[PDB]
């Protein structure tokens, strides 16, 4: 018997459905925290609001904090969804890496995937910032 | 055989009682430092001190911390309480999802509270706001 | 402004199309079963087609099948109000826009427009939540070869989603402008 | 048989010893931020620095990073550690409770003695509150 | 037998590998950062870029984050690549602590290498200090 | 700053009592082996006494035992050179800072006390990790009932770390202080 981890086998621990539900539920927190934030007085515009609820859903900080009652609300009940989110994924990783082993360090290939989104992501974000750069000039 | 999972499946690592036990610290924790600042001298209000110990509890970066010795004492401990027990509830569920008592991807079933949960915030945050905005005007 | 607001009401026909058709097909998803095929079907939301199997070529409504499979048809109909509910929201938010634009006299069109996307929106996300995790629970029950795939109506289901919000956002620009302006 | 876990049982994941060199390091890495932020060029102050060790090693941020080369070279390595400290206690007790798993919730027992602490904590932090009243206004 | 951990026994979890190509990692992220903020905006310097990297792998809340869509980008996908790591990383201790392969609590000699790393950390920023100072005056 | 100079020189003078004692003293740890007691002993830094067993009341100098203990024996002197780096650390900075005292128009003295004394509060942090490391490294790899308790001279040591800090603390101060004076 032989095997070999292929790409984006990191997604394993999280059927696709939780992932396509997380990008839903992040959309729709965006969108819900721009329009509390909107009406209710701030510097929470659509892409600032997407920017603090990618933040909060990776648990590392943010610039920014809401003022309103509402906004504080769904920055409450966004960070309650990746806390759990986030716990659920590690003790499901564990899960099964302590599955695997009952049956030796995690090699590239298991993360793999992982690196290839930075570069795709570091590429995309230079081609970004060129056609930034063009529209700005004009 | 393997239940069915509850709506508020994400409870079973932490018993109710510490539930409930972290609610009414976190209810404690407000107070005193709303007390302490008050009375030892403002920016820590009742309503920002709840929303300081919230985001403490979730880990994640807030706007305001505390500038004297007696409220930092407060901050402190409230950081290591959380720390233990965000610690214990991810080993907790590790312990739950590795060894199986009457390994496969975690499906949206056993998070799917989580979801009801966010959207719910998510409501009552927009009637919040429309109640604030209405209230305003009169 | 007149861009904005050409854009926001072709996102909101898109998102009606795109849900109108999700709802209105029968592709939801497609389901299995055989000894290792002893039938293979296809269901949606209010009928069942069976493509293979004694009873090849008949459309079944919701009531020949193991009980795991027939409770899992029980189970679509407690999530199928959401998809309807939604369907209602985009539908008078779309209306509303559209006489929005044709009075731009009238301003506040273009706030109700966006907040009814919005819940649309939030709506259709927690139909297709409901409707997932019943799929899940009652498939992790199961006690023969099952497998179940996806359809190109959820597909059609999860970008209306994003083409609601999209909406949403440029209706509640669009309000924001007139307002200013 | 039966048994019944004590307070403090939350410090079995890591030796006592680990426990009391991590309390010496973390004294130690503020007194050296300070002194590297002093003779040299801030607002890191000797409880200053403190407050932002205590910060970084909870995991819970800080209102001010430093600046100068040795402080933040101070702040990376101080971040290694407690990130590394933070992992091996989480393993640790997920290796733990799936152990005792093998041969279900967390009872308050377990956390009792981190109630404890934070009550202590409040009272302490009100009676320097205290202390403090008293002092500045004369 | 149960073999005497090394004084990098930290370094388990992750292969070699992994541990270079994240090296690299942080430093193309951080040069991508700093050209596409100088190129397309300094307040996003090389060594504040270097900063935010290290500061975002560590989980810790830093003082400055990018405020146009391609910085954004980069210090988003370098969160999920931070935070996919980190979450490996802690599974993969936890499964190395829970099945042993040739559990109690655990030992300062697993541990002893972070310390040791530490200290060399903050001689190091010390002498830096030393330097820097000296050469202030000339 | 006549109080901040006295509680920075009473500082550096219980630092340095307290690892002067603790290195020359012989009570570092006491372990105890025997059968379900064959012997039972106190080791400190450069001697051993044993206090029970068949030879009793003899101490011996570091060379009756198993072979694990004697290889424990071993691994202390390993982390033996970390005390007498900090001790001399610490008598450097005490003196240093007394002569600082005593000559109050000569300002460095105290930066360079302060120096001192937290260099070898770190150093003294590497020998007490160092020692626990070779400790508990020997002790793991043990093939009858085995028993080791730390003793009084590790809580002086403990506790003198602090102390240096503290003094290091008020020695840097007292330094910008005096400067600012």
């Amino acid at each position: 018997q032989k095997s070999k981890p292929g790409v984006f086998s990191f997604l394993d621990p999280l059927a696709y459905e939780i992932w396509m539900c997380i990008v839903f539920a992040y959309i729709g927190v965006s969108v819900v925290l721009f329009l509390v934030s909107r009406f209710s007085p701030n510097e929470f515009g659509i892409f600032n609001s997407l920017w603090f609820s990618l933040g909060a859903f990776m648990q590392q900080g943010c610039d920014i904090s809401p003022r309103s009652l509402s906004g504080r609300i769904v920055g409450g009940v966004w960070w309650f969804f990746t806390l759990i989110i986030i716990s659920s994924y590690t003790a499901n990783l564990a899960a099964f890496l302590t599955v695997e082993r009952m049956v030796s360090a995690l090699s590239l290939s298991n993360v793999a995937g992982v690196f290839y989104i930075l570069i795709g992501g570091l590429g995309l974000a230079m081609l970004v910032a060129l056609i930034e750069f063009c529209y700005k000039s004009r | 055989q393997k239940s069915k999972p509850g709506v508020f499946s994400f409870l079973d690592p932490l018993a109710y009682e510490i539930w409930m036990c972290i609610v009414f610290a976190y209810i404690g924790v407000s107070v005193v430092l709303f007390l302490v600042s008050r009375f030892s001298p403002n920016e820590f209000g009742i309503f920002n001190s709840l929303w300081f110990s919230l985001g403490a509890f979730m880990q994640q970066g807030c706007d305001i911390s505390p500038r004297s010795l007696s409220g930092r004492i407060v901050g402190g401990v409230w950081w290591f309480f959380t720390l233990i027990i965000i610690s214990s509830y991810t080993a907790n569920l590790a312990a739950f999802l590795t060894v199986e008592r009457m390994t496969s991807a975690l499906s949206l079933s056993n998070v799917a509270g989580v979801f009801y949960i966010l959207v719910g915030g998510l409501g009552l945050a927009m009637l919040v706001a429309l109640i604030e905005f209405c209230y305003k005007s009169r | 402004s007149r861009a904005l607001t050409l854009l926001s009401s072709v996102f909101g026909a898109c998102g009606l199309l795109l849900v109108g058709i999700a709802v209105s097909t029968d592709y939801w998803l497609y389901m299995e079963e055989g000894t290792v095929v002893k039938m293979a079907l296809h269901a949606g939301l209010w009928r069942v087609c069976f493509f293979a199997g004694r009873e090849k070529g008949r459309c079944v409504a919701s009531e020949l099948v193991t009980e795991n499979t027939e409770n899992i048809l029980k189970t679509v109909r407690t999530a199928t109000p959401f998809p309807m509910v939604s369907l209602f929201l985009v539908f008078t938010a779309f209306v509303i826009s559209n006489i929005g634009h044709i009075r731009p006299q009238r301003t506040i069109l273009a706030f109700v427009s966006g907040i009814f996307f919005i819940l649309s929106g939030l709506s259709l996300v927690v139909g297709l939540v409901l409707y997932i995790s019943s799929i899940n629970d009652e498939v992790m029950n199961r006690p023969q070869y099952f497998h179940y795939r996806y359809g190109w109506s959820f597909a059609f289901a999860a970008s209306s989603f994003l083409l609601k919000e999209g909406a949403g956002v440029m209706s509640v620009y669009l309000f924001t402008k007139r307002y200013a302006e």
